[PDB]
RNA sequence: UUCGGAGAUACUCGAGUGGCGAACGGGUGAGUAACACGUGGGUGAUCUGCCCUGCACUUCGGGAUAAGCCUGGGAAACUGGGUCUAAUACCGGAUAGGACCACGGGAUGCAUGUCUUGUGGUGGAAAGCGCUUUAGCGGUGUGGGAUGAGCCCGCGGCCUAUCAGCUUGUUGGUGGGGUGACGGCCUACCAAGGCGACGACGGGUAGCCGGCCUGAGAGGGUGUCCGGCCACACUGGGACUGAGAUACGGCCCAGACUCCUACGGGAGGCAGCAGUGGGGAAUAUUGCACAAUGGGCGCAAGCCUGAUGCAGCGACGCCGCGUG
RNA sequence: GCUCGUAGGUGGUUUGUCGCGUUGUUCGUGAAAUCUCACGGCUUAACUGUGAGCGUGCGGGCGAUACGGGCAGACUAGAGU
């Protein structure tokens, strides 16, 4: 299942703008509802729950799928908040966002889900594909001369492309150099509170 | 017509029995001696070395063993209902 | 008596197999006496490995292979070097060596520059 | 019975029982006759009924009626009764 | 050649004899607190069909029987008698050391001994069939492997002392008997022992394990799918056949319960796969296929296989994706 | 309530020795599956294959003797006369 609801409503509760730029946010940066402007009680469980909610609705990942990401983030060496954002970033719909082939996160999910992309010449239609090192992310030969794909051509300059992937020319195909460590990950969220949420 | 008619056996190394050393508690069983073994072993949970004893019945071809008698044994074929050991030799007898 | 047989241990639509030495009075996935090989009949040629110094021990001592394992020991050549046939070399063939994952990535960087 | 081969085998388990019982009873009335001559202290018939009792045991062991280690255990016992008389 | 009967001579084949299989596979957890299981040993105390390999051999005869045919009894299930015919069925001889007994050598040790050799005295086997004319499959005695299995022992895993004296074939010895094998396993006499507060004897409960769930670990609960082992096949006992038997779809007897009967007597055992009734909070289709893999027989083609491979059904669980 | 004492648990200083406990190392074993790691194959994942760990143990051979213990002695501080 997907959320399929209002997107500003879960950017107002978390007090943090989740999608890239929003005018409905910053007119009302307080949580929604009829009791929207009230003084909230700053608990410790609230700081740990809402920080996990920043990570789910930024990426569009349900709870029984986000929990399995934690079950292998704590089990790999290194840290836990590092490798949690590493395996969340390598989802293929998040690759289409960072490569500048989509406007928001919810259309980068459809363009993978409706089957507009290959990887190694293999037709994928799952958003939760985890790209490894040296993967090419190619677009289908049929899906050129298409309206949402030609709008991603001239608009390849307004958002920064991270250093862990590379976009090339007239073939809009994405080359994955390595899995990103920390620095080229965009930060609306702190990472140690998601690790402390599941410790309860 | 060319083979040797007796293939020799593949040489199997002779497996050994167990040998233990105990005292003698009973002798009045007419060619049967009774040996009290001892054994020390860790407890599975508390880690203390626990001393436990057994009683085994061994075989005498000649009834010469008093009460005392550091003995030495070696386990055998079933010689009776409960006899499984034999007296090999006696060292520093009943003093 | 002693047989050399296959053991089905894959998924539902992926019948993996192991070449295993067992008694005839035993179910398929019972205790093998010794596992000596494997056979994956889903790749484009096949994926066949026989240990070839343990398959010579069991054939010399009396293990009768079953009729689909007999076709495998003729292919790898372990049957012909036991009965003394002139097809003693292995006539098995492996899959086509694909260009590796690093090679395609360096081919794509040079394709743009 | 129910299976077709099981009616076949019931008819052959009884042919084999009447066959083997006649052979085993011939061994018991030939070991016993040796025990008469051995207990009387004869040494005349006991030296030559041993040669005909052991020969009946080996024929009963080749016919599958008794096992070969059973024939060896009965010939060793009758021969050690001869050597002590 | 009647126009719907004759001709085994003849590939093919019902019933029948004979070989092998049927002790595997599949199900269930009632019983068992035990060498049942886990683990590591012992077997100088043993067995092992079919398979592989080394060496010898495959030799003379004999009497019957099922079927067939003719008949008697019975309501049936089934069964008695007379004639008649074979074999790789059966029985009796000749020759063949790993059967036995006595006396010796040579090697080794772990006390009984064990393996290897020699002499004398006693003994044990079998079977043929097929052939487009380098089709081919078998038979028997034995040395040695491989696999499977039996038996014994160390240590390990429940609650209860408001169960404290249990045991007389019980503990040990000798002479016999028995067994594949050691052994009170059995028997006759002789000795008076054996176990126990480190829980004997008794009562309650329970199939055991790899594993599964939880936990920071140590521990605690559990034994369901899958895989190993054990136990049982309507209840209780018992042998038989065979290399191998808790003999699930075998035999005999007794008991309970269904069913047939002409009242004399007979028949049956889903804890195999589906399925019905019942109990219950609650658990499914009287499905397809021998294509794949494993097994049985056959030289083989093949035949057999509710093992198995699959499908049907239930959100019952995990995983993935949609409803923009 | 308090002492006495049976089985049991525990033991001062020191010399020598055996190597049972302990400890080092090596071969046999600890089936496969499950489990953790690393890659590979089903469009991903569950699932599945391969390689390595794991299997806390137990048996056989060869090293060590500080400590515990067994054996054969010595000593006077504890204990008794
Ligand atoms: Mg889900
Ligand atoms: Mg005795
Ligand atoms: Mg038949
Ligand atoms: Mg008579
Ligand atoms: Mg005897
Ligand atoms: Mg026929
Ligand atoms: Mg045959
Ligand atoms: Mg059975
Ligand atoms: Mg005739
Ligand atoms: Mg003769
Ligand atoms: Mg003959
Ligand atoms: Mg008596
Ligand atoms: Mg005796
Ligand atoms: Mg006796
Ligand atoms: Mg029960
Ligand atoms: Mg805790
Ligand atoms: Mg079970
Ligand atoms: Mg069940
Ligand atoms: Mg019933
Ligand atoms: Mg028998
Ligand atoms: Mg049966
Ligand atoms: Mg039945
Ligand atoms: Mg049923
Ligand atoms: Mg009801
Ligand atoms: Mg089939
Ligand atoms: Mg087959
Ligand atoms: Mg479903
Ligand atoms: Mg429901
Ligand atoms: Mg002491
Ligand atoms: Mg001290
Ligand atoms: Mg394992
Ligand atoms: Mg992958
Ligand atoms: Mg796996
Ligand atoms: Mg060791």
């Amino acid at each position: 299942a997907r959320y399929t609801g209002p997107v500003t409503r879960k950017s107002r509760r978390l007090r943090t703008d989740l999608v890239g730029g929003d005018q409905a946010f910053e007119k009302r940066p307080y949580p929604p509802g009829q009791h929207g402007r009230a003084r909230i009680k700053e608990s410790e469980y609230l700081l740990q729950l809402q920080e996990k909610q920043k990570a789910r609705f930024t990426y569009g990942v349900m709870e029984k799928q986000f929990r399995r990401y934690y079950e292998e983030a704590v089990r790999q060496p290194g840290k836990t908040g590092e490798e949690l954002l590493k395996i969340l970033e390598s989802r293929l719909d998040n690759v289409i966002y960072r490569a500048g082939l989509a406007r928001t996160r919810r259309m980068a999910r459809q363009l993978v889900s409706h089957g507009h992309f290959n990887v190694n010449g293999v037709h994928v239609n799952v958003p939760s594909y985890r790209v490894s090192q040296y993967d090419i992310v190619d677009v289908r030969d049929k899906s050129l001369n298409t309206v949402p794909f030609q709008i991603a051509r001239e608009t390849a300059g307004e958002r920064p492309i991270p250093s862990w992937l590379q976009v090339v020319g007239e073939r809009q195909r994405v080359l994955i150099h390595q899995l990103p460590e920390r620095a080229q990950i965009d930060v609306p969220l702190t990472e140690q509170l998601i690790v402390e949420y599941y410790s309860k | 017509v060319k083979g040797p008619k007796h293939t020799p056996r593949t040489p199997k190394p002779r497996g050994r029995r167990k040998t233990r050393i105990g005292y003698v508690v009973s002798d009045k069983m007419q060619k049967t001696i009774v040996v009290e073994l001892e054994d020390r072993m860790r407890h599975p949970l508390y880690g203390k070395i626990i001393r436990t004893t057994k009683k085994v019945k061994a075989h005498d071809e000649d009834s010469v063993a008093g009460i005392g008698d550091r003995v030495s044994l070696m386990e055998t074929r079933p010689l009776s209902a409960t006899k499984r050991w034999r007296l090999v030799e006696i060292l520093e007898k009943a003093k | 008596a002693v047989k050399i047989k296959l053991t089905r241990l894959g998924k539902i639509r992926n019948p993996q197999y192991r070449v295993a030495v067992a008694d005839a009075r035993t179910r398929r996935d019972g205790r093998a006496i010794e596992v000596i090989g494997r056979y994956h009949p889903k790749e484009e040629p096949s994926l066949i490995e026989i240990n070839s110094e343990r398959a010579q021990y069991w054939l010399s001592v009396g293990a009768q292979p079953t009729e689909p394992v007999l076709k495998l020991l003729k292919i790898t050549g372990d049957w012909q070097k036991f009965k003394g046939l002139p097809g003693a070399q292995g006539r098995l063939k492996v899959a086509a060596p694909k260009p590796s994952k690093l090679e395609v990535f360096n081919a794509a960087l040079a394709a743009a520059d | 019975a129910n299976i077709k081969s099981q009616q076949k085998r019931n008819r052959t388990n009884e042919r084999a029982r009447l066959r083997n019982k006649a052979v085993k009873s011939s061994l018991r009335t030939a070991v016993r006759a040796f025990r008469e001559a051995a207990h009387a202290g004869d040494k005349a018939k006991a030296a030559e009924l041993l040669a005909s009792t052991n020969r009946k045991l080996d024929k009963a062991a080749s016919k599958g009626v008794i096992h070969k280690n059973q024939a060896a255990n009965k010939k060793s016992a009758l021969a050690q009764a001869l050597n002590k008389l």
